[PDB]
């Protein structure tokens, strides 16, 4: 009985696990928009707040490649109400 | 090793885990697997003395990502700035920032 | 490297010192014993999570269970040490003086 | 025959606890290579899509791979259907 | 927030409970070491569940019913040599 | 709200902490050709609260040679623990879902041990000296035969998610799988489990225990509109374990110490190995491996 | 702020070292041990080791620091010492507190400071980073990995297990 | 050291879909039946440029198809996308096996209706091939130059020359 | 200890041994110290006498210590480059760390306070095991990570052991004493290379290793545990005194006496690496060395010394023991000096 009805749950899973796949792409490109809208206003704020220091010119790479580095989650939000942090950084461990 | 005897009769004993970049469970991948990647590709066949000097900027980025040093300071500055301007009322943060 | 990173390697370097001398107690020695490998497994446990080293999530747990090893074999030692001077107490441990 | 009878009686007699666990784990370590459902198990092990299955880049000749997930090429689940 | 949130208040009224009780009116060293050396082939042997769904499951069959066969050889040749039955 | 749902837990918790107690001595006594509890209120019904507030009353005579601290801080714990472990079970939908709650109830626990260890060392007495000693040990014995019944169980289930049980057992309960288990299981849950508190704390652990093994092996159909058919169910199947776990309270002598460890590790630890052999290549040997999500 | 959680459980992981590092009673120093312990949990358990973390509350928390407690009550000396006992554990308690006020106090100042390391940092919320498991735990796919891609640290470990036993029993037998 | 380069506000405005995660994962199935070549070459270019930047108008693409896939089941039977989702979103997992008979109260529409077909089991894990026009990039890592390898030793071997050299031992 | 039971225990000593010179990952390094420690102890608490647990007591507490030092200094390498394999570390306060945790397990610096008592306590049969097997581990994990190694740290570690190996041997009597302290002497020379060769580490660990075999089963034939007592073999075994004597004065480094090789090695290749006043000093101070090796070879020898009426018993019967292997190591540690040139073979 247990045998029949493991499968039964596999068979379940899968197709879980097919509509996760046929439907990862949409928010692949909804984060893709998040974060690229979250540092554009982050730089968009840099360009307003920081003038009077020396030399620190807005959007310095700080890794000498010129590839995309996955933005670390920091700089991501950052300068927002702490809420936000806490809910974004622990938020899923904390939901429980 | 001192004695590469997996190399020799070419069996993976310690070498599956030896770096991050490896043939992960379910191809997880690792936070600075892309940096890891050109730091291991361009040391090879060099020899430590000859690849610790050319490939340098290389494992300085991929420490800064394994370490999240530099940019962090970068950040840390961010609000030292922050705190030291908006407290004395000189910017407001914008409705975005605010939530 | 962030503030927590090191709170955890200045506990080691407590438990080291504390380990590093003895006050009266083998038993106490110990303690700090397994409390290095504690700040130990702990260490390795934020390095790993944090760099999603996802095949490295193997050295902890073997970590805690070689550490048992000497733990294990360290109060047996001291179960024998106790047994013939019947006190745990160190300073009886000068007997091997020439 | 005869040492070994009296032997099993010998043990099954006044232990069965030993005996039970022993063949117990005789059968749960001898059976993995007999029975012709462990192929099954981890076909259906591999069945079972975590990462999405990244799509290749078509420059012709690979009728294996279908351009639609309706296509009858690639893999087909069937045969866990009836499993 | 949720979890020590019920811890919190798990032991605070164990705290007014007791706060108001009280202010109102060789051999047993022997196995417990084995036990230590059982318990940490435990831990081992725990994320078995879903070690059952990797790819690689025929390695798998043998290697986890290696640790079960040596961890019994530990009782096996503990028993045999006196040990395990209760000392004096 | 989510606050109301801890005191809507706890407080009736602690009452049927309170109040199996009664039904512990009538059944103890009717079982006996004796009545229990009959006069103090209609059929005891108040007979706990004719002994609690007499309880607290009392005053709490401390020994001479005791150390304080540790004399409040271990009925702290056994009270925070007896109350804790209460808060993952799946009944109806838990409290926390945790992903690790086999996990976690597990070594929360095997941390009550703590408790009795620290109160024969506190009392400072030859008598309590050896008791902690004699009751750590057997306790301490006997996670290593409990970790690996619930392992071995959890092969067939899928992961530790305790939710998941209910999807697991669903058709049959699951006891007719392991039944060898369950007897096991069952046995070892038996010996594991101020003096005001110590009431509370091992009485918890007699029920949840109970609650825990009924969730485990069997399982019910919960409903997801109806969720009051679960809430039956699993007080029902709780009940009649733990009238059963007093059936047995008064039915066989006490164990003595050198059997206790001789029954363990010479006829319990080898066969709970054997079982979880069997258990671990049967879901391989029909390809009936479980999905974790 | 529940940001705290950055420090509180880390500051009190070092205030439960220096509990039992400064050698207190055996008892002692497995309560402030277990205290380190317990509160260390949460700081894994807060970076998302679940599995890990409830490991140590069962092998080092239920498991190892039990054994010890058996030790020491073994060996139940005619005199227990209390943290009074001594003024050098009060002394080293006060230094210990000492050491991590000047370590969080430049923390929370200047964040620039030169101890061994280059030390520096914020709130540790920083470090993690903005990706997602997906349905499978990253944890335990690591671990369930011990059976697949680590078949040979297992057999080094089971064997030093064994050997573990023969030892214990060979020093202990008491010829 | 370095621009980092990031689209302005303007380019990042699409018509979000405004739609949960239930009535998503509902319609989920017969999502990437009819919709599979936005989504397939959309994440064709996130696993070969591998820069979030580099692929913009392809995210522009699949939340259009979206909309144009989430238009026609409100023309049609909106109402039975009602009862199924309704009944969906209930599960706190989102299970589909208490979900049956609203789950054929949605497909019979788009079998006659919209001429669509349920995927079968293993149907939308088929990995597949995708007709795109984007080049393939010329080092999606953006590789710089890599060092000379140390040259490897030549001609063959000939006896030390005096033998060990080693003081006055001459053989 | 049942004979299977200490074969197996001595097997696997050598496995967690053979483990650490055999694996790439810095984890499995520790592993195969770790399972030598786990069973190097069990051999020393075989006769069961107090002074062996004495001696396995100070032996666990600092090698476990050294241990774990050892786990935390990889776990920092791991912080701040990620890697795990041993090639060259990536942080200088992990290369001191390690470099500690390592050369404690050797017994050389202040770190080796516990050698002479360690090998005092436990038989002699099991003090060549310490001595010779426990030796070759942590030499080997140096060897791989010489590269990244700290000259300044090293050398000083090198100078204070060579000088502490003398002068604690001068003053001691209990022969066992004299060897653990001729050993750390020994463990300042092979050790004060690495930074410039380990080719020439490598011989000097071999030829130290077969001397220390050739003087301690030597010992153990004459069964003699103090320099009074190891007086009285002239009388039973004339001969055996005759090359314990050689075996000594090649100890010292006299040539042609092989022992001289690596003591000529070590000076030359320093000397090539302009350090010219570092080759000098430990020199010198080898014929401190060389007293109490004179010392003892004085009164087994070449003087003969009050026997006793007892021993006159003693002649009538004979050894049962087969002396396995001591032929040729008395051998091939007192005449290879011609056969020098076999160093390429090393590399
Ligand atoms: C480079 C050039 C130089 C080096 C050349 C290589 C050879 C080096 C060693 C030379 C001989 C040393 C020796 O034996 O001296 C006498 C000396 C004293 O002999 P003894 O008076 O008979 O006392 C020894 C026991 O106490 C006696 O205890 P017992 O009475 O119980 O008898 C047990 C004994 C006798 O044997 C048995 O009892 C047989 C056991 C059979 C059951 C097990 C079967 C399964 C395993 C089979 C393995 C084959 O077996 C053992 O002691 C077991 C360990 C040795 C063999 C197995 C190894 C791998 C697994 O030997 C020892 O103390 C043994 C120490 C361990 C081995 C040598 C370690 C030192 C050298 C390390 C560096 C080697 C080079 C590295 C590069
Ligand atoms: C294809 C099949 C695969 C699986 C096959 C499995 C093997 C076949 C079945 C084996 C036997 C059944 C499973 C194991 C049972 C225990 C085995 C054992 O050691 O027994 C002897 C053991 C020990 O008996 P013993 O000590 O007299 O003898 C043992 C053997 N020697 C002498 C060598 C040591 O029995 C006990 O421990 C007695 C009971 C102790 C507890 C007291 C209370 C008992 C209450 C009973 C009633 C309530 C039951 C509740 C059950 C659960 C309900 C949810
Ligand atoms: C001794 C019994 C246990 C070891 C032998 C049986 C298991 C072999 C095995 O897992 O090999 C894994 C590998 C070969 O891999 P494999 O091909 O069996 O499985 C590969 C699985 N993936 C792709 C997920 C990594 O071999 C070894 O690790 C050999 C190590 C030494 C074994 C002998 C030690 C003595
Ligand atoms: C399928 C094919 C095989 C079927 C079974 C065949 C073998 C039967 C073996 C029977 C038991 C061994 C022999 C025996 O009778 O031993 C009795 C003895 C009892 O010891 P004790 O209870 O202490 O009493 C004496 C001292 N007073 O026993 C002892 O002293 C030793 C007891 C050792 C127990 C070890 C238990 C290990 C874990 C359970 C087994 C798991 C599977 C192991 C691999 C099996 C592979 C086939
Ligand atoms: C580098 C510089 C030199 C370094 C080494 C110096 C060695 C000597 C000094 C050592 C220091 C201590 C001082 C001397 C102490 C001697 C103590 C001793 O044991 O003396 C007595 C001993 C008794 O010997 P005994 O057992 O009687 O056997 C005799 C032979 N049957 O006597 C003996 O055991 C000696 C026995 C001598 C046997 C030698 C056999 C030689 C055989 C040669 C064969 C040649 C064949 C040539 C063939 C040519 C054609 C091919």
């Amino acid at each position: 009985s247990m045998m029949k009805w493991n499968r039964e749950r596999r068979r379940l899973q899968i197709e879980d696990f097919e509509a996760r796949i046929a439907l990862m792409p949409l928010f692949q490109a909804e984060k893709d928009r998040r974060v690229l809208q979250m540092l554009r206003e982050n730089l968009e704020e840099e360009a307003i707040i920081m003038k009077d220091v020396p030399d620190w010119k807005v959007g310095e790479s700080v890794f000498h490649t010129t590839r995309w580095v996955t933005p670390m989650m920091g700089e991501l939000y950052g300068l927002r109400t702490n809420e936000e942090i806490l809910s974004a950084t622990y938020g899923f461990i904390w939901y429980t | 090793p001192f004695f590469d005897v997996q190399k020799r009769l070419g069996l993976d004993l310690d070498r599956w885990m030896t770096i991050q970049s490896a043939e992960q469970p379910h191809k997880i991948p690792g936070r600075c697997h892309a940096f890891e990647k050109e730091w291991i590709e361009c040391a090879h066949g060099i020899g430590g003395i000859r690849a610790e000097k050319e490939c340098k900027i290389e494992f300085d980025d991929f420490v800064e990502c394994l370490l999240r040093q530099k940019t962090m300071k970068r950040l840390s500055a961010i609000k030292r700035q922050r705190d030291k301007l908006i407290k004395e009322g000189k910017y407001t943060p914008p409705p975005h920032h605010l939530g | 490297m962030p503030l927590v990173y090191m709170n955890i390697i200045m506990a080691f370097a407590i438990a080291l010192a504390g380990l590093l001398m003895y006050r009266s107690h083998l038993m106490s020695s110990l303690l700090c014993l397994e409390g290095m490998m504690l700040s130990l497994f702990i260490m390795s446990t934020l390095i790993i999570l944090n760099t999603h080293f996802t095949l490295a999530n193997m050295m902890p747990i073997i970590l805690l269970v070689f550490a048992a090893c000497e733990a294990a074999l360290g109060l047996s030692l001291l179960v024998m040490v106790s047994n013939t001077y019947g006190t745990d107490y160190v300073q009886n441990l000068n007997l091997l003086q020439c | 025959a005869g040492r070994i009878a009296s032997f099993l009686k010998n043990a099954w007699a006044k232990e069965p606890v030993l005996v039970a666990s022993f063949a117990i784990g005789g059968l749960a370590i001898i059976l993995p290579s007999l029975s012709p459902y462990t192929n099954y198990a981890i076909r259906i092990n591999r069945a079972t899509p975590y990462n999405y299955p990244v799509p290749l880049r078509d420059d012709g000749n690979m009728p294996d791979v279908p351009s639609h997930p309706q296509d009858p090429q690639g893999p087909s689940l069937e045969w866990l259907k009836n499993l | 927030m949720n979890i020590m949130l019920t811890l919190l208040t798990n032991v605070t009224l164990a705290s007014l409970l007791v706060l108001i009780a009280f202010w109102l009116p060789m051999k047993f060293f022997l196995v417990a070491i084995t036990f230590l050396l059982f318990d940490l082939e435990i831990a081992l042997l725990l994320p078995l569940p879903w070690a059952s769904q990797t790819n690689n499951l025929k390695t798998m069959l043998t290697m986890a019913l290696f640790l079960l066969i040596l961890l019994a050889a530990s009782l096996a040749y503990e028993w045999t040599q006196k040990g395990l039955e209760w000392a004096e | 709200m989510f606050m109301i749902n801890i005191l809507s837990l706890i407080i009736p918790i602690l009452l049927a902490v309170a109040f199996l107690t009664l039904v512990e001595r009538k059944v103890l006594g009717y079982m006996q050709l004796r009545k229990g509890p009959n006069v103090v209120g209609p059929y005891g019904l108040l007979q706990p609260i004719a002994d609690a507030l007499k309880l607290v009353t009392k005053e709490p005579l401390r020994p001479g040679t005791s150390s304080i601290s540790m004399f409040i801080i271990a009925p702290i714990l056994g009270l925070s623990l007896a109350l804790t472990m209460w808060v993952p079970l799946p009944m109806p939908y838990p409290l926390i879902n945790m992903n690790l709650g086999v996990l976690f109830m597990l070594a929360m626990s095997s941390l009550a041990v703590y408790s009795i260890l620290w109160s024969g060392w506190a009392s400072n007495s030859k008598y309590a000296l050896i008791g902690a000693l004699r009751a750590v040990a057997q306790t301490i014995s006997y996670e290593v035969t409990l970790a690996i019944i619930l392992l071995s169980v959890l092969l067939m289930n899928g992961s530790y998610t305790l939710s998941t049980l209910i999807t697991t057992q669903e058709h049959i309960w699951m006891i007719f799988t392991s039944w060898p288990l369950a007897m096991m299981w069952f046995i070892s849950t038996l010996a594991e489990t101020p003096f005001a508190m110590f009431f509370m704390a091992e009485y918890a652990n007699i029920i949840m225990m109970n609650a825990f093994t009924a969730i485990l092996f069997l399982g019910a159909s919960h409903d997801p509109h109806t969720p009051e058919l679960y809430t039956i169910n699993f007080v029902l199947k709780t009940l009649a374990l733990t009238i059963t776990f007093l059936w047995i309270r008064a039915s066989y002598p006490r164990f003595r110490y050198d059997q206790l460890m001789h029954l363990l590790w010479k006829s319990f630890l080898p066969l709970t190995l054997a079982l979880c052999m069997w258990h671990i290549s049967l879901p391989i040997m029909t390809a009936s491996i479980p999905p974790q999500s | 702020m529940t940001m705290y959680i950055a420090f509180i459980l880390s500051t009190i992981f070092v205030i439960g070292f220096v509990g039992f590092s400064s050698k207190p009673s055996p008892i002692y120093g497995g309560l402030g041990l277990i205290v380190s312990g317990g509160v260390g949990c949460g700081i894994v358990l807060n970076f998302g080791g679940s599995f890990l973390g409830l490991m140590v509350f069962l092998i080092y928390l239920g498991g190892m620091l039990v054994v010890f407690g058996y030790t020491t009550a073994m060996a139940t000396e005619m005199y227990p010492e209390v943290w009074v006992s001594n003024k050098t554990v009060f002394g080293a308690f006060v230094s210990g507190l000492m050491m991590e006020f000047c370590m969080v106090y430049y923390a929370l100042k200047e964040e620039e400071v030169e101890i061994i390391f280059k030390f520096n940092g914020l709130g540790d919320w920083v470090i993690y980073d903005t990706g997602d498991s997906g349905f499978f735990s990253e944890e335990a796919m690591g671990i369930a990995a011990l059976y697949s891609y680590g078949t040979w640290l297992v057999i080094v470990t089971g064997w030093s297990l064994l050997i573990g036993v023969v030892v214990i029993m060979e020093i202990t037998r008491g010829n | 050291p370095g621009i980092v380069e990031l689209p302005t506000l303007e380019d990042l405005k699409v018509q979000e879909v405004k739609v949960s995660s239930s009535v998503l994962k509902a319609a989920a199935h017969h999502y990437g039946a009819q919709c599979d070549k936005p989504n397939k070459e959309f994440m064709l270019c996130r696993w070969e440029e591998k820069d979030p930047r580099r692929c913009l108008e392809e995210g522009k693409l699949v939340n259009q198809c979206a909309l144009d896939f989430f238009r026609q089941i409100k023309r049609h039977c909106a109402e039975p996308f009602t009862e199924y989702w309704t009944c969906i979103d209930y599960s706190g997992l989102q299970l589909f096996r208490h979900c049956r008979k609203q789950q054929a109260k949605f497909d019979e529409c788009v079998l006659d209706k919209l001429g669509w077909v349920r995927p079968d089991l293993g149907e939308l894990s088929k990995v597949t091939k995708v007709k795109t026009d984007r080049p393939l990039p010329e080092n999606p890592y953006h590789s710089r130059a890599r060092p000379e390898p140390n040259p490897e030793a030549e001609g063959d071997l000939k006896p030390a020359k005096h033998g060990s050299r080693l003081f006055f031992w001459t053989m | 200890m049942n004979p299977i039971i200490y074969t197996t225990l001595i097997m696997t000593v050598m496995s967690g041994t053979m483990l650490v010179m055999i694996s790439s990952h810095w984890l499995l390094i520790w592993i195969g110290f770790e399972m030598n420690l786990l069973a190097m102890i069990p051999v020393l608490m075989k006769n069961f006498n107090p002074r062996a647990t004495e001696a396995a007591t100070k032996y666990f507490l600092t090698q476990a210590t050294a241990s774990m030092m050892l786990m935390m200094a990889i776990i920092i390498n791991l912080l701040y480059s990620g890697q795990w394999t041993i090639t060259k570390m990536f942080n200088p306060v992990a290369m001191t760390m390690m470099t500690m945790a390592l050369a404690m397990k050797l017994g050389l610096s202040p770190f080796h306070f516990w050698v002479p008592e360690v090998t005092q306590g436990i038989s002699l049969q099991a003090g060549l095991l310490l001595l010779t097997w426990q030796k070759l581990a942590p030499l080997s994990v140096l060897c791989q990570i010489s590269q990244s190694i700290n000259p300044n740290l090293m050398l000083t570690m090198a100078m204070l052991s060579i000088l502490i190996g003398g002068w604690g041997g001068l003053n001691q009597t209990q022969l066992r004493k004299i060897m653990a302290y001729s050993s750390i002497a020994h463990m300042g020379w092979m050790t004060a290379v690495l930074p410039y060769n380990t080719t020439m580490t490598i011989l000097n660990l071999l030829i130290y290793i077969t001397m220390t075999l050739a003087m301690f089963m030597l010992l153990i034939h004459s069964s003699a545990t103090t320099t009074l007592s190891l007086s009285h073999t002239w009388n039973k075994m004339p001969v055996i005194t005759s090359l314990m004597m050689v075996t000594l004065l090649s100890m010292g480094g006299l040539p042609p006496l092989s022992g001289f090789m690596p003591k000529w090695m070590i000076i030359q290749e320093m000397t090539k690496n302009e350090s010219i006043i570092m080759p000098t000093l430990m020199a010198m101070t080898a014929l401190l060395n060389l007293y109490f090796y004179m010392r003892l070879a004085y009164s087994s020898s070449l003087t003969m010394f009050p026997s006793t009426n007892n021993m006159k018993m003693k002649w009538q019967f004979e050894h049962t023991k087969q002396m396995k292997l001591l032929p040729t190591m008395i051998v091939l540690s007192t005449l290879v000096l011609p056969m020098t040139p076999a160093l390429s073979s090393l590399n």
